């Protein structure tokens, strides 16, 4: 099971909707010291995002039931909910741990650095979306510079029609409104990201236009809802 | 002339009742809908109402108006119209209580308001608006039926106070439909039947007829925009001469439709 | 009386050219489609054709027939119908090169045959069937528009030999209408413009008249059922009286719709 | 307790976490008490969903293997992963089957209860039948039909032909012949008739039974059209 063989196994798991086996294999691939290429980066991103997405949605629907029933039905929902964060925390902690030992320390190219930092800050945000109490203040504090450090790296050596920078700006804006509750700052930085995108349509090639414009409309969709 | 020779209009499974007849799922140049009273040798005055019903449907040509295909005299008095895949909005809110979407709720609201705007252009008054007439054609288009009582009593929830008072020969007016439309907008946004606190009919006529009872907007769902909420209050006013006409209603609905937000409150989703 | 007063209709983006003029996306109680000649001082015999066009569309009321809303006299002789958002069948098959499922192909074929039965039930002949005239409202329903040459030359790909050989002053017959439907059926199932390997016009007009020309059935998709192949052949017959009328074609398609494998895998417990 | 586990499984239904739902409902059967209609459905949906995901996972990977010929290494690597799905489908099917043979059928009291679990036993044998191969393949095909025939015989004597449970048995039984034993003539023969007697007694059909039955009735007609062609 070398680098090439392990990558193929993830692809079959991707086609078979076996996300758990996809993440388990892809975690081993990045734990060998090799420098991941562009396509392996998408496979790792797809693997760990989908597994969290199902658990995130499970908590979101369960949390709706818990706070909309007012005995014994409240404790059983809380007990079931407490199991959700447990599964969510270790899967998020696993990604955070693996990023800081193998990916970021060996991250040579800056565009690869900004991807991992963008991906890194999300898992603090996912925990921030559910962690309540004194731990919430600490966990959001660590996420703020990860978004900030990634944003400034793309601010200089990376194009603003690039999907990743545009995706980072979309991912950077959502943090303030959904966690920090600062719509004034979120929309302001979303506008300049939107304004920097609209001013350089004469540079994108015939490959990256599709993903960039898909993220481009998502910025508009949030902005209209935010301005309400 | 729109006379159809008899025998062509077959009669299928019974669906329900209409103004003064019973509807059927017929077959005449495709899937159609036919409503007949199944009473042979009808009274002459009901024929006059039946004759006047055709004279009104023959003057309606719109997408948001149920398409009148023709009328059959023999063997039984009936009219043949379009068949709407699905059911009325009443079935979608009182039988299955569909969890509707706000972006769709405005679109269905705009289509209905567009339907009566065309009717009022031809100086046509419906006088029989209710949620049982909002036929949701395969969940995209809306048609307006029940043109028997219309001209160029009702259901105890969908009239304006002026007509409950038993005023002069023509108590229904252009604004009377607007209040009825406003009652319709109440059901779409709340998702609940209006006047649900009172389960009687003798009490409801006295309290709303004289103006002592009006719908309350407490049950409207939270994510309903403030602009839509103001419009509902503006159309349910007690006096007819101050209600906003349909041309203003369409502009207000379309104005907030552009500014209406979407769902999935946050994106954060690259394709990858 | 649908004679609209002047000034009640706006004009939007130019959509295209219809039978005797250009069509526009108007705004009159919602989005509409208005057809006008945009020519001042209308020709005296042009008004004769225009009044019959309104006088024939006023007799059609069907879900599968384009809905005629009204007509205008001043400042222009214009006719306005409903707006079928989406595109036409010509755009789907020859511009975008779209692909539909086997159930969808019959659905379009059944509906355009469904509406045409209504037209011939009122002794009305369309005379200009063509894939530009098959409008797909909301991508599902099919509407029959462009009643410019109706009764009670444009492209020749969709007309009949019975109107090519310069027959009596009434060559437009019911079977001639049926033939144009058959060519449409060729367009649907084969998914290709008929006579793809012919690139001229003067040869086509003479060859169809003498009976030496007919679309080749080699381009038919293998998944097409054999029932349509018989119907296509019986509808493409050169002679007039040997072509079935629409009600039998309409009933033939409904028989095929039931015997069609909608699902490709055996259905289990829905749960 | 009893109510707590029912609520726990119902809570897991809205969270799209069927693995937890199946585990909670498994202990409800082991309690030994009779199961009401609303909790029998929870048993069916929880176990059907968890095995349905594995069924699709095996189906997709199997299609890939046959379409990637020419390279033996790619063919080789798909086999063990298919066997991982093969075995994972086996434990879940064996889990319910062992539960069926030990606590559900013996404790059944009503005739409708007995046929319902007999249909499930044949169904979960059919799921393993569609994936297993070799000498043991026909054995589990053999036991599956015995559960079906026992279910079919009991169903006709007691339940009305418009009963949705009987319709589901006939629909599942018809698919078993065509997909597994490859006998469309016998599969269609029962499928063609089973539609008719339910049609023959639509007069006694209740409004509540109008909704659920017609989905099964149309699927039987839908299945018949596919097998006819
Ligand atoms: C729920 N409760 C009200 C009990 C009762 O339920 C009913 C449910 C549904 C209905 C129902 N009336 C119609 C209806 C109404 C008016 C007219 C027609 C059909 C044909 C001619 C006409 N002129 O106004 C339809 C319908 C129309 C078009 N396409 C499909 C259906 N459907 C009537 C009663
Ligand atoms: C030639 N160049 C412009 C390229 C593009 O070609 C065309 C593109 C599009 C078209 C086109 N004509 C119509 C059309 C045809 C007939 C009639 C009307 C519109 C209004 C009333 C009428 N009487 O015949 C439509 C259309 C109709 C309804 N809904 C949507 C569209 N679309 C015609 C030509």
């Amino acid at each position: 099971m070398d680098k090439n063989e392990l990558v193929q196994k993830a692809k079959l798991a991707e086609q078979a909707e076996r996300y758990d086996d996809m993440a388990a294999c892809m975690k081993s691939v990045t734990e060998q010291g090799a420098e991941l290429s562009n396509e392996e980066r998408n496979l790792l991103s797809v693997a760990y995002k989908n597994v969290v997405g199902a658990r995130r949605s499970s908590w979101r629907v369960v949390s709706s039931i818990e706070q909309k029933t007012e005995e014994k039905k409240q404790q059983m929902a809380r007990e079931y909910r407490e199991k959700i964060e447990t599964e969510l925390r270790d899967i998020c902690n696993d990604v955070l741990s693996l990023l800081e030992k193998f990916l970021i320390p060996n991250a040579s190219q800056a565009e690869s650095k900004v991807f991992y930092l963008k991906m890194k800050g999300d898992y603090y945000r996912y925990l921030a979306e559910v962690a309540a109490g004194d731990d919430k203040k600490g966990i959001v504090d660590q996420s703020q510079q990860a978004y900030q450090e990634a944003f400034e790296i793309s601010k200089k050596e990376m194009q603003p029609t690039h999907p990743i920078r545009l995706g980072l700006a979309l991912n950077f804006s959502v943090f303030y409104y959904e966690i920090l509750n600062s719509p004034e700052k979120a929309c302001s930085l979303a506008k300049t990201a939107f304004d920097e995108a609209i001013a350089e349509l004469d540079t994108l090639s015939e490959e990256s236009y599709k993903d960039s414009t898909l993220i481009m409309q998502l910025l508009r969709d949030n902005l209209t809802l935010w301005t309400s | 002339d729109w006379e159809i020779p008899d025998g062509q209009i077959t009669v299928g499974q019974r669906i329900g009742s209409g103004s003064f007849g019973t509807v059927y799922k017929g077959k005449w140049h495709g899937d159609v809908a036919v409503k007949m009273l199944n009473v042979t040798a009808p009274t002459p005055q009901q024929l006059q109402a039946f004759k006047n019903e055709v004279g009104v449907l023959r003057k309606t040509r719109h997408v948001n108006i149920l398409l009148f295909m023709g009328y059959s005299t023999k063997p039984q008095l009936a009219i043949v119209t379009q068949w709407c895949e699905g059911s009325s909005l009443y079935h979608h809110l009182h039988i299955i209580e569909t969890k509707f979407e706000m972006i769709k709720l405005i679109d269905i609201a705009r289509q209905t308001a567009q339907g009566m705007d065309y009717l009022h252009a031809k100086s046509i008054i419906h006088r029989d608006l209710k949620s049982n007439n909002i036929f949701l054609h395969e969940d995209l288009t809306v048609k307006i039926g029940d043109f028997g009582l219309a001209t160029v009593s009702g259901s105890i929830l969908w009239m304006a106070p002026e007509v409950i008072r038993m005023q002069d020969k023509n108590p229904y007016s252009f604004q009377s439909d607007v209040y009825a439309f406003g009652i319709v907008l109440y059901e779409l946004m709340t998702g609940q039947l209006p006047y649900s606190n009172i389960n009687n009919r003798d009490q409801i006529i006295f309290m709303v007829g004289r103006g002592y009872l009006s719908p309350d907007l407490s049950k409207v769902r939270s994510n309903c925009p403030k602009a839509m909420k103001r419009l509902m209050a503006e159309c349910l006013k007690k006096k007819r001469d101050e209600r906003p006409l349909f041309p203003q209603i369409l502009a207000s609905i379309e104005l907030l439709a552009r500014s209406l937000p979407k769902i999935h409150r946050s994106a954060s989703e690259p394709s990858l």
